[PDB]
RNA sequence: AUUGAAAAAAAUAAUAUAUAUUAUAUAUAUUAAUUAUAAAUUGAAAUAUGUUUAAUUGAAUAUAUUUUAGUAAUAGAUAAAAAUAUGUACAGUAAAAUUGUAAGGAAAACAAUAAUAACUUUCUC
């Protein structure tokens, strides 16, 4: 009927297949829905806040860096210049790692190079 | 069948019809994937993301500092060219196609607050080519796949037919899987982390990679993968292996400010840059 | 704690049901809900982990938004702006939420579901928007209602027609049914649903029935017929169904006449068109017109050009239409119109 | 008017960000949402029949409750499928060593030391510095040259006064901004950089390393008014 | 020639009743090189995990901060620098 | 309905039952199912009945009665790989060329490549 090596592959297939591994429905009472919906909304509009609070900040930043660089041009051309330069190939540093969820056991390195 | 010609009638009001709505033949379609009472339901916010957490923490701000040129007005893509009127025959006319390109190309615009660039998508294209004799292979892909994204992969099929290549027309080869938000973010950290540091003579990814707009891409040899943690536990139950395409797609104007950004998530960079 | 205060919120965005209000403001999942009537099912439920303590800070956190859009609520003076502000605030709350969604909105008790409310009013828009308005349009749009009586509709008011008098039977009328002459043989009910915030004291209201499809073979063309002509009805959000009770003998422009669809003359339609008054500034209370009942005819009815003298605005609209059927005879006898005539089955 | 340094250095925060009350719980409903709805765990791809691998598995797990003629099951009948009670979510429990995780809050968190860097892991922090009046403010430097750009100069200056212990990174040449005064007619170009790995512990009297919140009540209202936008929140 | 898996009939998935792939996920704990712990959710049954080779002692990713080991064991007693220095001498090539 | 936990009711829709009308309506009750379907001397689980250990529950083990395992792809109204070529209903847009990417090369696969003025809703200064 089959090979060894062809049971392992249909196996492997219903690992990732739907096939009778998956429960009922997530049925809820009217109250819980509710309760359900008011949660979801109610996150939904924090994440909205955040957003905006970050959105909001980065225009802030973005107005200072335009009053400076004005007023570099108004005072020093060659430090505007120097300030006004292609940054193509900037490369964030590689001690800047993303943040884990545990630290390590040596937590800051106190000398380098 | 009367005739085949098609010929929608105006109408006599501004009301949108949605006519899904006015059925009742799919009424669990009618709820949105999102609404808890669709069977399509799943919990999407189920952790804190921590990539992306880090991006909205330190680097898009930097970003944004890095991307301030001043005063920068918009670039123009290439675009259809129209016709002067200097003739007659100009008067319905097509437009003349772009300069260099058949195709037109997107305008760049400045990096402010709203467009700094971040990650969009990551798609694996995995295409076995063993698998024009085997079919079982491309099985075997789809699961490495899924266990490592933890995401359903779609199967590839030979688009075209070749006879150099052993190659049919409508044959299952390999998978494919769009990650998007946390399960990307995730499988980006996974592959900083664990996967490319133990790839031996490993510089990084190429300068002279990408698109022209905002995406960067490279892959992995059979090799590589055993390196994944879910493939690694079992090493029994993996005797074969299959290589992969990793196209990052990113919100980036263009390639430079995307291969930055990559950079920010600890993605060693080591070619000639354009 | 704005939403547990009654003093000067109304009643109706409370639930009136005790144990639901219980079971969605606990401590603990130990209660089980008052929708499951049944014990077995009860038993057998289980409502998903840790619901209980997300719900009460999510409650808190728009509790709190409501708060604050009250106190901008209480210091506008213009009165659109300020209904927006109070819907706003008491949209996301629960308690309305759950009153809206699970009871019934065409025969809303006053209690549970009050229109005079504006967020509840928003709700009901937002509902009709959803499904009841579409269909209307689509069967305005279909049949050709809209462009044969009257150019367009900007749908505001949820207009639903009920036939009580002539059988006994209670059923509200879907847009486009096909009706018998025995059911359409007395007048019908209207119930003009206004969401919308209007003057509720000085807005009156027209409600016509016209019948673009009776034969005229003069013209070898068809003619309108006003049906049923009402005028300067009064309205309220809560208070608005339009029945013998409310309208007076002064308000019948023209009094029923049935649908008597002749033989093979065809399907008719019957498209009622509701509309409100214009408005008069300066004048307290409710701003009648006098029609000109010698000028207005029955028998053929430019339905535009009356919108055009009297300065009428379309808001709602319904439509059923009849045909030819055995005992539209037998009405006629009834009304006492003649024997009805009888065209050619090919339409040559 | 007088060209000035400004520098604040940004130490970025080493592990995840602390979850609001509100967050935390939302994420746990979520988790026990997902559980509810999540498939069956095929244990028979995982662990082979027959194996000591998987015996040990099926020892750690306990089964679920097989329907059984003529008995009352006051929950509905049980629906398994490939040993798993459809209507409820399935629980599985699972050198040679405990991977354990290092404390987050730490002995510098614990003391207060506002010195060290490791005194804060979830936040990002910024180094201030007090002058020869009572005022804190971020290291200004007097740019008299004006010959080398001015975030280059302003890493000199910082590892001039670090005695070469800092290692720093600027994040870009653009200033992100500039505090400027009437008084005394001058203007203090901000550039931004990072702390990778070193110690700073130095005209000025003593520093300190503090998150945004802290920074205010350290330094003027004013100043944080004009500052507050460029620091991050978390 | 191609060896495959002959198809059976496609089970009918009802509009609206499609339901998304939820696969059964741990939560594993992966700690690097050095002590840094971190979550990830995983599909294959293991709470804990800790890794030799990773960025956080790969050279590439911090520039700033067993045949050899059989031959070490059997040419320990010798002690095989100073050794180099003795056994170098660049004339012949 | 009995069982668990610590007077009632007020949508839609479905189901059950009843009746109203030359009206596929209304009334009351209740919220099921939702990816399954025969056949397994062998795997795994439960319950019941025994026996031994630290009246007791855990733990171990025997028999009986069941339950699971036949492990197989679409999870989306899918949308230019291949497949039902006539009906109807709903919805969408192709191709080329270009820039890239593990074996991959001119030629296998995957990604990306025109413009947002005005409008609606949401959050926010």
């Amino acid at each position: 009927s089959l090979s060894p090596l062809a049971q392992r592959v249909v196996t492997q297939l219903s690992v990732m297949s739907a096939s009778r591994k998956q429960p009922k429905l997530l049925k809820l009472a009217r109250e819980d829905l509710i309760k359900h919906q008011t949660i979801e909304k109610c996150w939904s509009i924090y994440q909205q806040q955040q957003r905006e609070r970050r959105n909001l900040q980065l225009e802030l930043q973005y107005k200072s860096i335009e009053r400076s660089m004005n007023l570099l041009q108004e005072l020093s051309p060659r430090l505007f210049e120097a300030a006004n330069a292609s940054e193509k190939g900037k490369r964030f540093p590689m001690e800047m790692k993303v943040p884990t969820d545990f630290p390590p056991n040596t937590l800051w390195h106190y000398n380098f190079r | 069948p009367k005739s085949a010609c098609s010929l929608v009638k105006p109408v006599h009001h501004l009301v949108k019809i949605d006519k899904s709505k006015l059925s009742p033949r799919f009424p669990e379609l009618k709820y949105d994937k999102s609404d808890i009472r669709s069977p399509g339901f799943k919990p999407k916010d189920t952790h804190a993301d921590r990539l992306n957490d880090h991006y909205l923490n330190t680097l898009q701000s930097d970003l944004l500092l890095i991307n301030y040129s001043h005063n920068a007005a918009v670039v123009k893509g290439l675009k259809q060219r129209a016709w002067s009127g200097d003739s007659p025959y100009h008067l319905n006319r097509p437009p003349k196609n772009p300069r260099g390109s058949k195709a037109q190309l997107p305008d760049i615009h400045p990096i402010k607050w709203s467009n700094i660039p971040g990650l969009e998508s990551v798609v694996i294209n995995c295409f076995v080519r063993e698998a024009r004799e085997n079919q079982l292979l491309a099985i075997t892909a789809a699961l490495q796949l899924q266990q490592i994204t933890g995401c359903k992969p779609h199967p590839i099929f030979s688009k075209n037919d070749v006879p150099t290549w052993k190659l049919r027309k409508g044959h299952q080869m390999g998978a494919k899987v769009e990650l998007k938000g946390k399960e990307m973010s995730q499988f980006l950290s996974t592959l900083t982390e664990i996967v490319l540091p133990r790839i031996r003579e490993y510089k990084g990814i190429s300068n002279q990679s990408g698109n022209r707009f905002g995406g960067i891409s490279f892959g992995l040899t059979a090799e590589d993968i055993k390196f994944f943690p879910e493939i690694d536990a079992n090493q029994d139950s993996w005797p074969k292996t299959f290589g992969m395409h990793i196209n990052i797609n990113t919100s980036a104007q263009l390639d430079y400010q995307a291969r930055t950004l990559l950079s920010g998530f600890q993605f060693p960079f080591f070619g000639e840059e354009k | 704690h704005i939403w547990s205060d009654f003093t000067t919120r109304p009643s109706s965005l409370s639930i009136q049901s005790s144990k639901v209000k219980n079971y969605l403001f606990q401590k603990k999942a130990s209660l089980d809900p008052p929708s499951i009537s049944r014990r077995s099912n009860r038993i057998k439920y289980s409502p998903p982990e840790h619901i209980d303590e997300i719900f009460r800070m999510s409650y808190d956190f728009l509790e709190q938004r409501s708060s604050k859009f009250y106190e901008l609520a209480n210091k506008t003076k213009n009165p659109l702006k300020k209904d927006a502000l109070l819907i706003k605030a008491e949209i996301n709350n629960p308690e309305v939420q759950y009153n809206f969604q699970f009871n019934n909105k065409l025969n809303n008790v006053k209690d549970i579901i009050d229109y005079d409310v504006p967020v509840y009013r928003h709700l009901g828009k937002q509902h009709w928007e959803s499904y009841g308005q579409m269909l209307l349009m689509q069967r305005l749009e279909t049949l050709a209602a809209i462009p044969d009586t009257l150019p367009t509709l900007v749908p505001r008011a949820e207009v639903n027609i009920k036939f009580p008098f002539s059988t006994g039977v209670n059923k509200w009328i879907e847009p486009g049914e096909f009706l018998s002459s025995n059911v359409t043989s007395m007048r019908p009910i209207f119930k003009i649903q206004e969401y919308e915030l209007v003057n509720v004291e000085k807005q009156l209201y027209t409600v016509l029935i016209v019948n673009p499809d009776v034969p005229d073979l003069s013209n070898d063309s068809f003619k309108t017929a006003l049906c049923y002509g009402l005028v300067n009805i009064n309205l309220t959000y809560n208070d608005n169904l339009i029945d013998p009770r409310k309208f007076h003998s002064s308000n019948i422009i023209a009094d029923y006449l049935p649908p008597v669809p002749e033989k093979n003359a065809g399907k008719q339609r019957f498209v009622v068109w509701v509309f409100r008054q214009p408005l008069i500034e300066d004048k307290q209370g409710p701003n009648m017109l006098e029609i000109d009942r010698k000028e207005l005819s029955r028998d053929d009815f430019d339905i535009r050009q009356f919108t055009k003298k009297y300065n009428l605005t379309a808001i709602g609209a319904h439509i059923w239409r009849s045909e030819w059927d055995a005992k539209v005879a037998a009405v006629r006898e009834k009304y006492g119109l003649p024997p009805g005539r009888v065209f050619s089955r090919v339409r040559r | 008017p007088k060209i000035k340094v400004g520098v604040l250095l940004s130490r970025i925060p080493i592990i995840k960000s602390e979850l609001n009350e509100l967050e935390k719980k939302y994420y746990e409903y979520q988790s026990e949402l997902e559980k509810r709805l999540m498939w069956t765990f095929p244990a028979y791809f995982y662990f082979k029949k027959g194996t000591v691998a998987e015996h040990k598995f099926l020892s750690l797990q306990k089964g679920p409750i097989s329907k059984k003629n003529g008995i009352w099951f006051p929950r509905g009948i049980p629906d398994i499928k490939h040993g798993r009670e459809r209507s409820t979510k399935q629980e599985v429990k699972l050198v040679n060593r405990p991977v354990i995780p290092n404390d987050r809050i730490t002995e510098a968190d614990r003391s207060n030391d506002m010195k060290s860097l490791e005194r804060q892991l979830s936040r990002t922090l910024y180094l201030l510095v007090k002058d020869k009046s009572g005022t804190w403010k971020f290291p200004n430097f007097d740019l008299s040259d004006e010959s080398k750009p001015l975030h280059v100069h302003a890493e000199n200056e910082l590892k001039l006064l670090s005695g070469d212990q800092i290692y720093t990174w600027s994040v870009s040449a653009t200033p992100i901004g500039v505090l400027q005064d009437e008084r005394n007619r001058t203007a203090e170009f901000i550039v931004k950089s990072h702390i990778l790995a070193g110690k700073f512990d130095l005209a000025f009297e003593d520093f300190a390393w503090l998150t945004k919140g802290e920074i205010s009540e350290y330094v003027p209202k004013d100043y944080f008014n004009k500052t507050e936008f460029l620091l991050a929140d978390n | 020639t191609r060896i495959t898996l002959p198809r059976r009939p496609a089970k009918k998935i009802q509009l609206g009743k499609s339901r998304p792939a939820i696969y059964h996920q741990f939560n594993v704990k992966m700690e690097l090189s050095d002590g840094s712990v971190v979550i990830r959710r995983s599909q294959y049954p293991k709470g804990e995990i800790r890794l030799i080779q990773d960025q956080r002692n790969n050279p590439l990713w911090n520039p700033s901060r067993g045949s050899l080991d059989r031959f070490n064991k059997r040419y320990s007693s010798l002690f095989s620098t100073v050794e180099l220095s003795e056994e170098n001498k660049k004339k012949t090539q």
